[PDB]
DNA sequence: ACGTATGCTATAATGTGTGCAGTCTGACGCGG
C-alpha cells in the first residue's frame, strides 16, 4: 500500500446501524499513522497508530 | 521440452484420466532423458574426543 | 518411497516424515475416521500403536512377524504418556484411574 | 489506569526522593551505622538512576525489567559499602556498581548453555580484537588473523569461537514456512528401531544355543571371562579367581572354545557372511 | 474365498464376528499347527479360515465346544 | 497399564511435590565443554535421572551389576534413561503466584468463585490497590478494594482490627478463608425470594461450582501455586546437532526466566529490600510463570531470538499444532509407502500394481520370517544382507508372502470411508503404482500426477479386516446414497457406446445370425459394421418365482455390437437392457441391476469384463478431437448483434429515467439468459441431428457422428454446457466477489478470444479458482464439525422395542416430483402397520425392511404417507437399533450391530460439499443461472387445489393472492397429489380454488423481477411517516413531471426518522380509514427499504392494485460456495434476524396491548386460565388477524424458521422434518444424493442435552441441563419405585456446542477450546470412563465399535460379573 | 510417439493443444518435403522456389 | 594448583516508549 493519504469506509462496521462509516488514513514511509473516522452519530475521531 | 508426433485417441485405457502412453522409440532416442548433477559433501569436524 | 521400520521422532516417538528423512506416510484423523467407518478396529489400533509410538508394540510386533505370528500386542502410545506429564507440568492433576 | 508491570514500577520511582550532596551524606552517614529507614531511602531515591543506566544495557541478554531488578542489586551493594565522610558524590560511586552488576548478570542468564565467566571474559577480548582488525583489514578477521595480533594459540582462538556458536530452538519453523519444526525432523539417538533391537536379541539367543553346544569346561571359562554368564568381565589372568587358577591353560581353553564356535558359525551359514557385519 | 467373502458372511451373519472367528482359527493353524479342513492349495491362513466358514465347518459354537473338549481331556488326566 | 478411566483435578502444592524428584534451584543447563548436567540444574541427573541406560555421571556404577545403586560423588541413580522423561521437578516459589488458566481462561474461575471481577483481582496482583481479607471491625467488609491512599486512612484510624494485603498473597488468603459450605446455603436462600433470569443463572452456576468444588475435593487455594512443577528434561530437550551446534526447546528458556527471578526474590527477601523493588520482582515472577503456562494470553508473548514468540506449555496441548490433533489422533505409520499412481486397465477389481522395490522394503520382516522357516537365513542380520544384495531367490520369497495378502491404498484427501480400499498387490517392475479404473471414482483419483499412500496390514486380523471390510469388491455402493460408486467413465463408457450405438444399413444390413458369436465372427471378418441392424437369435435367462433360472430363446432386432456385448452379460438379466445404446448413466444401472439380482461374484466379473471390452472397443473405434469437430452456430453473429442492440435499448431508457437500475439489472440478465439458451439449443440442434445426408434410396435423418457430440451425448466427458464454450458461446463468468460480470464472454475456444475477451475471461477464472482453495476450508471444516458430534453413534441393540417414527411424505417440488416416497422410504423399517388402500387386510407388517421389491408393491397400491422407524425416534440409550437405522446403503441389507454409523453419516454429508468445490471449479468458469420462472403451466388435467392461500379479487377480474407461502396442487381422477408448485405473493391466478383446468394451460402468472405490495381494500392512498429527506427521496423528469418515491432503510436513513415506520395508509373519499373486512385493523401496508413507489399521495385505488414494487436482485450463482454457510448455520442452530412467531398452546386468540407499534398478544386458552403474553415487532406483518381458533404452532409471522422454536413447540419429529428438508433442499439444488437418515443422525446428536423442569427423586432440581439418556434411565427406576417423576423439555444444541457437551472431556479437548475444556474439567474433578471412539483411539486401545464391538462388550461382562 | 486421451480436452477447454498439433504437423509436413529434396540432393533453385 | 566466583573502580550522572497498525463470523462476559 502506497504512502500518502487514503479514503476508505467499512460498508457496515455495525450492520446494526448499517451506516457506511467513512474513514481517512495518512500512510507515511516512516513515522506514525494518522487516521480520521466517523461513528454512528457522525462524530469525527482521530486515532494515531 | 521436445516436440513429437502425437495422436489423440483412447488406447485400452492406458490414457484413462489424462494418463500418457509414450512409445519406446522416444525412450530409444533417449530424447526424454534428463540429467541430474547431484553434489555430495564430506565434512571433517572437530569433536570433543 | 517405502518404509518398514527406521528412524523414530524425538519426543512424539512416532516415525519421522518424508523420503528425505525416511519417514512413514502420515495417517491423519481423516484417514482414521475412514477405518472407524469400515469397522476395521485392529487395522486402526495397529496404525496408532505398533506402526507409530507404542515402543513395546513396534519391536514386539516386528519379532512376532518374523516368527510368522502376526499377533496384536498393544501397550499405549508414548505420545499420550507425554500429554499426561505435559498437563501435570501445567499444574493439573491428571492421573490414570484404574478399573 | 495502568496495567503494564513496566509503567507501574516506573511510576513508583517517579515519586521517590532526589537527594542533594549534603543530603546524601546525612542519610549515608546514618545508613552505615544502620538507621534502617536511611538505607531504604538512598535506595528508593536512586532507582531512577538505575533505569537511565539500564537504558543502554538492553537488547543483549534479558529484558528491560530484568536489567532494572539486577541493576537495583548493584545500587544496594553500593549502599552497603559507600563512604559519606569522603567529599566525592554518591551518584558517581553508584554508577560503577550498577554498570558491573548488569554486565555480570547478563553474562549468565543470556546463554542457554551456562558459559562460565572465564571462557567468556577471554572470548570478548578475541571479539574486540576482531573489531580493530576488521576496520583496517576491511575483512572479517580469520582464526589465524586474530591469533597473529594477540600472539596466542590457533586452537584456543578456534575453540573459543566454537563456544560463541549460538543455538536454533527445536520448536523453530523451517524455511519461512511453519509446515514442520526441527523436532518433526530430528531423529531419536537412544532407541534404534525394532530391526536393531531384535538383532541383539536374536544374535544373543543364538549364542545361548552355541554355549550349550560347546564343552562344560570350555563354555564355563569362555563365558565368565567376557562377562557373558558370570557377573564381571575378567581377563586371561583374572579367570584364576574362580576355579581355573591358571594363566596358560585359561588362554588355551578360551581359544579352544572360540575355534569350535568359529566352525559352528561356518556350518550354520555366517563366518564370512557375518564378517562384513 | 480369495475375491469374495460374501459366501462367508452368509454363514455367520455379522461381518465383524466373522473376522473374529476366522482370526481365532487362523491363529490355531498359525501357532498350534492345527490341520486345515479344506485342501489348502497353497493359500495362507487368512483364506483357509474363510473357506472352512464359507462351506460351513467353523462356527462360534463349534470352536468353543472343540476348545474345552481338548481341555477337559487334560482335566481328567492330570488329577 | 490396562485402566478404566482418566481423572482431572487441581494440582495441590502438596500434590506437585509427589511427582517432583528434586527442586531445580539453578538455571544452569549443562557445563560448556563437559557436555553434562549441572548441580541441581534444569538437566540435573540427581533430579531427573541418569543419561544413558544404567550409567551414573562421574562413572562409578555401570550397567545392571549395580541395579538400583545411588552414587556417592555426583549423587545419581543407575536406572534406565526411561526415567528422564518420567521423573519431574519443582520450584519453591518465594511468594505465591496465580495460575493464568484460573484467571484469564473465562470464566475468571478464581473471580467467579470469589464473586469478584477481573479488574479487581488483577490490580491486587500487580500491586495497584490492596484488598480486604477480613475486617474484625465491621468498618471494612470483605473483598473491598482500597487504593494506596485508602489503606493508609484505615491504618492509623482503625488498623490491626482490619487485615488487608496486596499481591497474589492476598487473593490466596481470600480463597483460603472463604467457606464453600456457608456461601452455598446463602445463595440458595436469596434464590427463594424474587428470582429473575440473569440472577438465577448466575446463582445456580455459582451454586453448582461451590457444590462441585466440595465434591471434587479441590480447594480454591490451589488456584494459586506455591509450588511450580518442572517438565522432564527429555520433554524439553537440549540435544546437540550434527554440526557441533546445540538446539533447545523454548520451555528451557522460559524455565530460566522463572528460576532466575524466583532466586533473585529469595536474594531480595534476604536483604530485606524496600517493598517498591520487591513489588517489581513479584510482578516479574508472575509475568514469567504466566508466560511459562500460556505465553500469548495475559499480555505480549515474550519474544526470543528470531523475533518470534516462545512456545509455552499450553501451546503444546493447544489446537491443531498441539499433541492431540498432530501427535496422537494423526500419526506417521510404518509399513507405509507413497508414489505416483498410473492406470491399471489390465487389473481386475480386486487387484492393484505394487512396485517390486516398494513392496520389498514394505514386507521386510515377512521376508526375514519366511527365510528362517526355509532355513536360508540362520539369523536376521543374515536375512538383512540377503535382501540388500537383492539376490534372485529373495524376489521369489517376497513374491511368496505377498500372495493372498491385501494392501491398503489411501488417497488424500480422505473424505469418506472409500478413501481407503484394500486390494491384492501385483508386483510390477517400475516405480509407479497401477490402480483399478472403476474405483478411481471413490478416491477421485485422477492420473494427472496423483500419489497414493500404501499400507500393509500386519496382523492376521488386519489381513481379514482388509479382505472382509476394506476389499474393493466388498465396497461397491456409496454409504451416502444406495447407489453404485464403482462405474466406468472416460474410455470405457465411450467404447460400449460405440459398440451399442447403431447406424444406417452399413456393411451387411438386416442379416441373420445363429448367435452373438457369429456377430463377432462377421465383424472381425470384415463383413459387418458394429452399427448394422441384423436379426440375431439370442437365448436370455430370466429368474422365475424360486431360485431356478428360466431359459427363453427369441429373435432380437439389435446391432452387431449389442450382440457382442451380450457375451459379457451374465445369464440372469434380460436382453432388453443391452438392446439400447449404452451410456455412463445406463451402464451404472446395469451393474446395480446385476447386483440386486444375481449377487456379488457375478458383478465383480461383470464389472471387469465391461471395463475390458469398453477400453478395447474404445481404442478400436478411433475417436479423435479435431478443430472441424467443434461446430458452432451458423447464425451466432445474427443472435448476438441483435441481442446487443436489445441491451443498448434499455441502457438509453435508464439514462432517460424510467426503468430503475435494479429493474434494468434483472431485465438485462433475462435478455442475455434467453440469448445464451438460444445459442446453446441452435448449436446443439445443428450438431445432434447434423447427419441429414443419408442414403438407401435418397435421404434420411440421423444422429450426428461428430466426435465431440458422441463424447458428450454418451455421457463420457463434457456436456451441452461445455460445448457451448467450444463452438457456441463461453457464457457469463463470475467475479471473485460473487457478483456476475455485466458483459459476458462472446467468443468460444475455436474462434479465439480477442485481447479483452480473454481479460474478461480472467475475472471469472481467478475468482472460480480462488473459491477452490479458500472456500474448501469451510466445507472441509464442516466434515470435521459433523464428525466430532457424530462419533459416539453406534448400532448397539437389535430392536429398541419402540413403535414410533417420522411421517415421511413425497418431496414434490418444481413441477416434476423431485424425490419420490419410494426412494425416501427405501431400506427403512416401517413403524406402523401400513397395508393397501382398501383397509380390510394387512399388506406389510411392522418390524420389516423395505426391499426394492416390497417398494414395487407400494407403487401398485400408491402409498400416501408412511411412518418410517427413524433414528431420532429410537429409545436405545447410548446408540441406536438396527431396525431404527434400517439397511446399510453401502452393503444392501439390514445394518450389522456394532457398525459405527455416526462417522459414516458425517462423512456422507461433508464429502459432497467438499468435493463439489474442485470438480466444476477448475473446468467451469461460466455461470448458468436460468431463473426464468414467470408463469406456472399445468400439464395434466386436474382440479386446482390451493392450500395456505388467502386471495382477493381485483378490478380486472382476477384472483390475486395476498399470502406468502401459497402452494398449488394438481389433483387427479381418484384424488391424489401429482404436481406441486410454489405460487408467490401478488401472483395472478387464471382460475380460483376448485375449478377444473385443461393440460398446457397457464394457471398462474406474475413478474419475477419484483415483489409487489398488494392491497385488500379499495379507496385512496395516504402518506404516513413519509417525510422527504428523512425516510424517502424524490426524483422528477420534464414537461409534465412524473416523480418516483424511493423508501430509504436504516442504511440510507438519518438518525431523525429511525423510529418512524413508512407505510401507505388506505382511506375513503371522506378521508377516514378503511377497515380490513372482518378485523379491527385500519388498512396500513408497511413499505420496507429500497421500495420503489409510482403512485404519489392522493391517488384512487381498487382492491388488488400494486402500491409499491420491492426490487428482487438475486443474480449470484449460489452453486456450493454461497449455500454451504446456510447448511452450516442450520447445523450450528443460529437464530436469524427475522424468526417467525408460532402459537404455544391451542386456545382462543385475544389481541392485547401495544408499545409504539410493538404488538403484544394476551392469549387466553379455553382450558388454560392463566394468560400468556409474547411481544411482536412493528414492521413485521402477521398471517392470522386476531380473534381466532389457533392450534399448537400455527404460522403467525412469515420469514425464516428458528430451529429452537420448532422443537420447543412442535416436538422432535417437527424439528427433524425441518432440518432434513432444509438441508436436502440445498444439496438437491446441486444434485447431491444423501439419504435423510444420515442427516437424522446429526439431528439426533443435536438433541443430546435437555433442560429439566420439575424436582425429581434424584437431586435434579431446576436449571440443570443433563443428557437425555441419563435422565430417562432415572425415569426407568422411577416408574418401578414410584417416588417423584423428573419431567423435562428437550433442547436443541449446535454442532460446535454438542461436541463440548458430551461427558467425555477428552473428546471435548481433542476438538477445540482446549484451554477452557481442561480448566472446567479440572475444577469439576470429572473422571472420563471412555465410551467414544476419539477417546480409545487416543489411548491406542480397541475401538468400542465395528470389529472391536464384540471385544469391548466381552469386557463389559467382566464388570457385570461382580 | 505419444498417444494422448481426447477426453482430456472438451472438459478442459484448452483447444490450443489441438491447434499446436495441427500446425506442428503442417510445419513437419514442410520439413518432410524439404528433408526429401535434401536427401534427393536436388538443386538450390528448386529449394528456393518452394 | 586449577577452576570457579566474588569484588571493586570515588568527576557527575537520578521517569521508559520502538515499531506493525486490510481476518472474520460468532459468542459471551464485565461495566455503563
Ligand atoms: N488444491 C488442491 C488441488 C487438488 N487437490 C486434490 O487433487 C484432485 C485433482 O485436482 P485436479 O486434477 O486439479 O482436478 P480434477 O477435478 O481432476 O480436474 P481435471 O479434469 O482438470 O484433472 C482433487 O480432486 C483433490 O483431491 C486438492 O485436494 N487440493
Ligand atoms: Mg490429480
Ligand atoms: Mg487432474
Ligand atoms: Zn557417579
Amino acid at each position: 500500500r502506497s504512502p500518502g493519504v487514503f479514503f476508505d469506509s467499512d460498508k457496515g462496521k455495525t450492520h446494526s446501524s448499517g451506516k457506511v462509516l467513512y474513514n481517512a488514513r495518512i500512510i507515511p514511509y516512516r513515522g506514525s499513522w494518522l487516521d480520521f473516522e466517523f461513528d454512528p452519530k457522525d462524530n469525527l475521531f482521530v486515532r494515531i497508530d | 521440452g521436445q516436440n513429437m508426433r502425437v495422436a489423440f485417441m483412447p488406447w485400452n485405457g492406458y490414457n484413462f484420466e489424462d494418463s500418457i502412453l509414450v512409445s519406446e522409440r522416444v525412450v530409444q532416442e533417449d530424447r526424454f532423458t534428463t540429467i541430474h548433477i547431484q553434489e555430495l559433501a564430506c565434512v571433517s569436524r572437530d569433536t570433543k574426543l | 518411497h517405502a518404509r518398514s521400520t527406521g528412524s523414530y521422532s524425538l519426543v512424539t516417538q512416532q516415525p519421522l516424515g518424508g523420503k528425505a528423512q525416511f519417514g512413514g506416510q502420515r495417517f491423519g484423523e481423516m484417514e482414521v475416521w475412514a477405518l472407524e467407518a469400515y469397522g476395521a478396529a485392529y487395522t486402526l489400533q495397529e496404525m496408532l500403536t505398533v506402526k507409530s509410538d507404542d515402543v513395546n508394540g513396534r519391536t514386539k510386533m516386528y519379532k512376532n512377524i518374523v516368527d510368522g505370528n502376526h499377533q496384536m500386542e498393544p501397550g499405549m502410545p508414548e505420545s499420550f504418556n507425554v500429554l499426561l506429564k505435559e498437563i501435570r507440568s501445567l499444574g493439573i492433576n491428571i492421573e490414570l484411574e484404574d478399573e | 489506569r495502568v496495567l503494564d508491570a513496566t509503567q507501574l514500577y516506573l511510576g513508583e520511582i517517579g515519586y521517590s526522593p532526589l537527594l542533594t550532596a549534603e543530603e546524601e551524606v546525612y542519610f549515608a552517614r546514618r545508613a552505615l551505622r544502620g538507621d534502617v529507614a536511611s538505607r531504604r531511602r538512598m535506595i528508593e531515591s536512586n532507582l531512577r538512576l538505575v533505569v537511565k543506566i539500564a537504558r543502554r544495557y538492553g537488547n543483549r541478554g534479558l529484558a528491560l525489567l530484568d536489567l532494572i531488578e539486577e541493576g537495583n542489586l548493584g545500587l544496594i551493594r553500593a549502599v552497603e559499602k559507600f563512604d559519606p565522610e569522603r567529599g566525592f558524590r554518591f551518584s558517581t560511586y553508584a554508577t560503577w556498581w550498577i554498570r558491573q552488576t548488569i554486565e555480570r548478570a547478563i553474562m549468565n542468564q543470556t546463554r542457554t548453555i551456562r558459559l562460565p565467566i572465564h571462557i567468556v571474559k577471554e572470548l570478548n577480548v578475541y571479539l574486540r580484537t576482531a573489531r580493530e582488525l576488521s576496520h583496517k583489514l576491511d575483512h572479517e578477521p580469520s582464526a589465524e588473523e586474530i591469533a597473529e595480533q594477540l600472539d596466542k594459540p590457533v586452537d584456543d582462538v578456534s575453540r573459543m569461537l566454537r563456544l560463541n556458536e549460538r543455538i536454533t530452538s527445536v520448536d523453530t519453523p523451517l524455511g519461512g514456512d511453519s509446515e514442520k519444526a526441527l523436532l518433526d525432523i530430528l531423529a531419536d539417538e537412544k532407541e534404534n528401531g525394532p530391526e536393531d533391537t531384535t538383532q541383539d536379541d536374536d544374535m544373543k539367543q543364538s549364542i545361548v544355543k552355541w554355549l550349550f553346544e560347546l564343552n562344560a569346561k570350555q563354555r564355563e571359562v569362555l563365558a565368565r571371562r567376557f562377562g557373558l554368564l558370570g557377573y564381571e568381565a575378567a581377563t586371561l589372568e583374572d579367570v584364576g579367581r574362580e576355579i581355573g587358577l591358571t594363566r596358560e591353560r585359561v588362554r588355551q581353553i578360551q581359544v579352544e572354545g572360540l575355534r569350535r564356535l568359529r566352525e559352528i558359525l561356518q556350518t550354520q551359514g555366517l563366518n564370512i557372511e557375518a564378517l562384513f557385519l | 474365498a480369495r475375491v469374495t467373502v460374501q459366501d462367508a458372511v452368509e454363514k455367520i451373519g455379522n461381518r465383524f464376528d466373522l473376522v473374529l472367528v476366522a482370526a481365532r482359527r487362523a491363529r490355531q493353524m498359525q501357532v498350534g499347527g492345527k490341520d486345515p479342513l479344506v485342501p489348502e492349495e497353497n493359500d495362507k491362513t487368512t483364506v483357509i479360515a474363510l473357506r472352512e466358514i464359507e462351506e460351513g465347518l467353523i462356527n462360534n459354537q463349534i470352536l468353543d465346544v472343540r476348545e474345552r473338549q481338548e481341555q477337559q481331556e487334560q482335566e481328567a488326566a492330570e488329577l | 497399564e490396562e485402566f478404566d478411566a482418566i481423572k482431572i483435578a487441581l494440582a495441590s502444592p502438596d500434590m506437585i511435590r509427589s511427582w517432583s524428584f528434586g527442586e531445580v534451584k539453578k538455571p544452569e543447563t549443562i557445563n560448556y565443554r563437559t557436555f553434562k548436567p549441572e548441580r541441581d540444574g534444569l538437566f540435573c541427573a540427581r533430579i531427573f535421572g541418569p543419561v544413558k541406560d544404567y550409567e551414573c555421571l562421574c562413572g562409578k556404577y555401570k550397567r545392571l551389576k549395580h541395579r538400583g545403586v545411588i552414587c556417592e560423588k555426583c549423587g545419581v541413580e543407575v536406572t534406565q534413561t526411561k526415567v528422564r522423561r518420567e521423573r519431574m521437578g519443582h520450584i519453591e516459589l518465594a511468594s505465591p503466584t496465580a495460575h493464568i488458566w484460573f484467571l484469564k481462561s473465562l470464566p475468571s474461575r478464581i473471580g467467579l468463585l470469589l464473586d469478584m471481577p477481573l479488574r479487581d483481582i488483577e490490580r491486587v496482583l500487580y500491586f495497584e490497590s490492596y484488598v480486604v481479607i477480613e475486617g474484625g471491625m465491621t468498618n471494612l467488609e470483605r473483598q473491598q478494594i482500597l487504593t494506596e491512599e485508602q489503606y493508609l486512612d484505615a491504618l492509623e484510624e482503625f488498623g490491626d482490627e482490619f487485615d488487608a494485603k496486596m499481591g497474589a498473597e492476598a487473593i490466596q488468603a481470600l480463597l483460603k478463608s472463604m467457606d464453600l459450605e456457608q456461601e452455598c446455603e446463602q445463595l440458595r436462600e436469596e434464590l427463594n425470594e424474587t428470582n429473575s433470569e440473569t440472577k438465577r443463572k448466575k446463582l445456580t452456576k455459582r451454586i453448582k461450582l461451590l457444590e462441585a468444588f466440595v465434591q471434587s475435593g479441590n480447594k480454591p487455594e490451589w488456584m494459586i501455586l506455591t509450588v511450580l512443577p518442572v517438565l522432564p528434561p527429555d520433554l524439553r530437550p537440549l540435544v546437540p546437532l550434527d554440526g557441533g551446534r546445540f538446539a533447545t526447546s523454548d520451555l528451557n528458556d522460559l524455565y530460566r526466566r522463572v528460576i532466575n527471578r524466583n532466586n533473585r526474590l529469595k536474594r531480595l527477601l534476604d536483604l530485606a529490600a524496600p517493598d517498591i523493588i520487591v513489588r517489581n520482582e513479584k510482578r516479574m515472577l508472575q509475568e514469567a510463570v504466566d508466560a511459562l503456562l500460556d505465553n500469548g494470553r495475559r499480555g505480549r508473548a515474550i519474544t526470543g531470538s528470531n523475533k518470534r514468540p516462545l512456545k509455552s506449555l499450553a501451546d503444546m496441548i493447544k489446537g491443531k499444532q498441539g499433541r492431540f490433533r498432530q501427535n496422537l489422533l494423526g500419526k506417521r505409520v510404518d509399513y507405509s509407502g507413497r508414489s505416483v499412481i498410473t492406470v491399471g486397465p489390465y487389473l481386475r477389481l480386486h487387484q492393484c500394481g505394487l512396485p517390486k522395490k516398494m513392496a520389498l522394503e514394505l514386507f521386510k520382516p515377512f521376508i526375514y520370517g519366511k527365510l528362517e522357516l526355509r532355513g536360508l537365513a540362520t539369523t536376521i542380520k543374515a536375512a538383512k544382507k540377503m535382501v540388500e544384495r537383492e539376490e534372485a531367490v529373495v524376489w521369489d520369497i517376497l513374491d511368496e508372502v505377498i500372495r493372498e495378502h491385501p494392501v491398503l491404498l489411501n488417497r488424500a484427501p480422505t473424505l469418506h470411508r472409500l478413501g481407503i480400499q484394500a486390494f491384492e498387490p501385483v508386483l510390477i517392475e517400475g516405480k509407479a503404482i497401477q490402480l483399478h479404473p472403476l474405483v478411481c471414482a471413490a478416491y477421485n483419483a485422477d492420473f494427472d500426477g496423483d500419489q497414493m499412500a500404501v499400507h500393509v496390514p500386519l496382523t492376521l486380523e488386519a489381513q481379514l479386516e482388509a479382505r472382509a471390510l476394506m476389499m474393493s469388491t466388498n465396497n461397491i455402493l456409496s454409504p451416502a446414497n444406495g447407489e453404485p460408486i464403482i462405474v466406468p467413465s472416460q474410455d470405457v463408457v465411450l467404447g460400449l457406446y460405440y459398440m451399442t450405438r447403431d447406424c444406417v444399413n452399413a456393411k451387411g444390413e438386416g442379416m441373420v445370425l445363429t448367435g452373438p458369436k457369429e456377430a463377432e465372427r462377421l465383424y472381425r471378418s470384415g463383413l459387418a459394421s458394429l452399427h448394422a441392424r441384423v436379426k440375431v437369435r439370442i437365448t436370455e435367462y430370466e429368474k422365475d418365482a424360486n431360485g431356478e433360472l428360466v431359459a427363453k430363446t427369441s429373435l432380437k432386432d439389435t446391432t452387431v455390437g449389442r450382440a457382442i456385448l451380450w457375451m459379457i452379460v451374465p445369464k440372469g438379466l434380460p436382453y432388453s437392457i443391452v438392446n439400447q445404446a449404452l451410456g455412463k448413466k445406463a451402464i451404472s444401472k446395469m451393474l446395480n441391476t446385476c447386483y440386486r439380482i444375481l449377487g456379488l461374484k457375478p458383478t465383480v466379473i461383470f464389472a471387469d469384463q465391461i471395463m475390458y471390452t469398453g477400453f478395447a472397443y474404445a481404442a478400436r473405434s478411433g475417436a479423435s478431437v479435431g478443430i472441424d469437430d467443434m461446430v458452432i452456430p451458423e447464425k451466432k453473429h445474427e443472435i448476438i448483434s441483435e441481442a446487443e442492440a436489445e441491451v443498448a435499448e434499455i441502457q438509453e431508457q435508464f439514462q432517460s429515467g424510467l426503468v430503475t437500475a435494479g429493474e434494468r439489472y434483472n431485465k438485462v440478465i433475462d435478455i442475455w439468459a434467453a440469448a445464451n439458451d438460444r445459442v446453446s439449443k441452435a448449436m446443439m440442434d445443428n450438431l445432434q441431428t447434423e447427419t441429414v445426408i443419408n442414403r438407401d434410396g435418397q435421404e434420411e435423418k440421423q444422429v450426428s457422428f461428430n466426435s465431440i457430440y458422441m463424447m458428450a451425448d454418451s455421457g463420457a466427458r463434457g456436456s451441452a454446457a461445455q460445448i457451448r464454450q467450444l463452438a457456441g458461446m463461453r457464457g457469463l463468468m463470475a467475479k471473485p466477489d460473487g457478483s456476475i460480470i455485466e458483459t459476458p464472454i462472446t467468443a468460444n475456444f475455436r474462434e479465439g478470444l480477442n485481447v479483452l475477451q480473454y481479460f474478461i475471461s480472467t475475472h471469472g477464472a481467478r475468482k472460480g479458482l480462488a473459491d477452490t482453495a479458500l472456500k474448501t476450508a469451510n466445507s472441509g471444516y464442516l466434515t470435521r464439525r459433523l464428525v466430532d458430534v457424530a462419533q459416539d453413534l453406534v448400532v448397539t441393540e437389535d430392536d429398541c422395542g419402540t413403535h414410533e417414527g417420522i411421517m415421511m411424505t413425497p418431496v414434490i417440488e418444481g413441477g416434476d416430483v423431485k424425490e419420490p416416497l419410494r426412494d425416501r422410504v427405501l431400506g427403512r423399517v416401517t413403524a406402523e402397520d401400513v397395508l393397501k388402500p382398501g383397509t380390510a387386510d394387512i399388506l406389510v407388517p411392522r418390524n420389516t425392511l423395505l426391499h426394492e421389491q416390497w417398494c414395487d408393491l407400494l407403487e401398485e397400491n400408491s402409498v400416501d404417507a408412511v411412518k418410517v422407524r427413524s433414528v431420532v425416534s429410537c429409545d436405545t440409550d447410548f446408540g441406536v437399533c438396527a431396525h431404527c437405522y434400517g439397511r446399510d446403503l453401502a452393503r444392501g441389507h439390514i445394518i450389522n450391530k456394532g457398525e459405527a454409523i455416526g462417522v459414516i453419516a458425517a462423512q456422507s454429508i461433508g464429502e459432497p460439499g467438499t468435493q463439489l468445490t474442485m470438480r466444476t471449479f477448475h473446468i467451469g468458469g461460466a455461470a448458468s443461472r436460468a431463473a426464468a420462472e414467470s408463469s406456472i403451466q399445468v400439464k395434466n388435467k386436474g382440479s386446482i387445489k390451493l392450500s395456505n392461500v388467502k386471495s382477493v379479487v381485483n378490478s380486472s377480474g382476477k384472483l390475486v393472492i395476498t399470502s406468502r407461502n401459497t402452494e398449488l396442487k394438481l389433483i387427479d381422477e381418484f384424488g391424489r397429489t401429482k404436481e406441486s408448485y410454489k405460487v408467490p405473493y401478488g401472483a395472478v391466478l387464471a382460475k380460483g380454488d376448485g375449478e377444473q383446468v385443461a393440460g398446457g394451460e397457464t394457471v398462474a402468472n406474475w413478474d419475477p423481477h419484483t415483489m409487489p405490495v398488494i392491497t385488500e381494500v379499495s379507496g385512496f392512498v395516504r402518506f404516513t411517516d413519509m417525510i422527504d429527506g428523512q425516510t424517502i427521496t424524490r426524483q422528477t423528469d420534464e414537461l409534465t413531471g412524473l416523480s418516483s418515491l424511493v423508501v430509504l432503510d436504516s442504511a440510507e436513513r438519518t438518525a431523525g426518522g429511525k423510529d418512524l415506520r413508512p407505510a401507505l395508509k388506505i382511506v375513503d373519499a371522506q378521508g377516514n380509514d378503511v377497515l380490513i373486512p372482518g378485523t379491527d385493523m385500519p388498512a396500513q401496508y408497511f413499505l420496507p427499504g429500497k421500495a420503489i413507489v409510482q403512485l404519489e399521495d392522493g391517488v384512487q385505488i381498487s382492491s388488488g392494485d400494486t402500491l409499491a414494487r420491492i426490487p428482487q436482485e438475486s443474480g449470484g450463482t449460489k452453486d456450493i460456495t454461497g449455500g454451504l454457510p446456510r447448511v452450516a448455520d442450520l447445523f450450528e442452530a443460529r437464530r436469524p434476524k427475522e424468526p417467525a412467531i408460532l402459537a404455544e398452546i391451542s386456545g382462543i386468540v385475544s389481541f392485547g396491548k401495544e408499545t409504539k407499534g410493538k404488538r403484544r398478544l394476551v392469549i387466553t386458552p379455553v382450558d388454560g386460565s392463566d394468560p400468556y403474553e409474547e411481544m411482536i415487532p412493528k414492521w413485521r406483518q402477521l398471517n392470522v388477524f386476531e380473534g381466532e381458533r389457533v392450534e399448537r404452532g400455527d404460522v403467525i409471522s412469515d420469514g425464516p424458521e428458528a430451529p429452537h422454536d420448532i422443537l420447543r413447540l412442535r416436538g422432535v419429529h417437527a424439528v427433524t422434518r425441518y432440518i432434513v428438508n432444509e438441508v436436502q433442499d440445498v444439496y438437491r439444488l446441486q444434485g447431491v444424493k444423501i439419504n435423510d437418515k444420515h442427516i437424522e443422525v446429526i439431528v439426533r446428536q443435536m438433541l443430546r442435552k435437555a433442560t429439566i423442569v420439575n424436582a425429581g427423586s434424584s437431586d435434579f432440581l431446576e436449571g440443570e441441563q443433563v443428557e437425555y439418556s441419563r435422565v430417562k434411565i432415572a425415569n426407568r427406576e422411577l416408574e418401578a419405585n414410584g417416588k417423584v417423576g423428573a419431567t423435562y423439555s428437550r433442547d436443541l444444541l449446535g454442532i460446535t456446542k454438542a461436541s463440548l457437551a458430551t461427558e467425555s472431556f477428552i473428546s471435548a479437548a481433542s476438538f477445540q477450546e482446549t484451554t477452557r475444556v481442561l480448566t472446567e474439567a479440572a475444577v469439576a474433578g470429572k473422571r472420563d470412563e471412555l465410551r467414544g471412539l476419539k477417546e480409545n483411539v487416543i489411548v491406542g486401545r480397541l475401538i468400542p465399535a465395528g470389529t472391536g464391538y464384540a471385544y469391548h462388550q466381552d469386557r463389559m461382562r467382566r464388570r457385570a460379573a461382580g | 510417439d505419444i498417444v494422448l486421451n481426447p477426453l482430456g480436452v472438451p472438459s478442459r477447454m484448452n483447444i490450443g493443444q489441438i491447434l499446436e498439433t495441427h500446425l506442428g504437423m503442417a510445419a513437419k509436413g514442410i520439413g518432410d518435403k524439404i528433408n526429401a529434396m535434401l536427401k534427393q540432393q536436388q538443386e538450390v533453385a528448386k529449394l528456393r522456389e518452394f
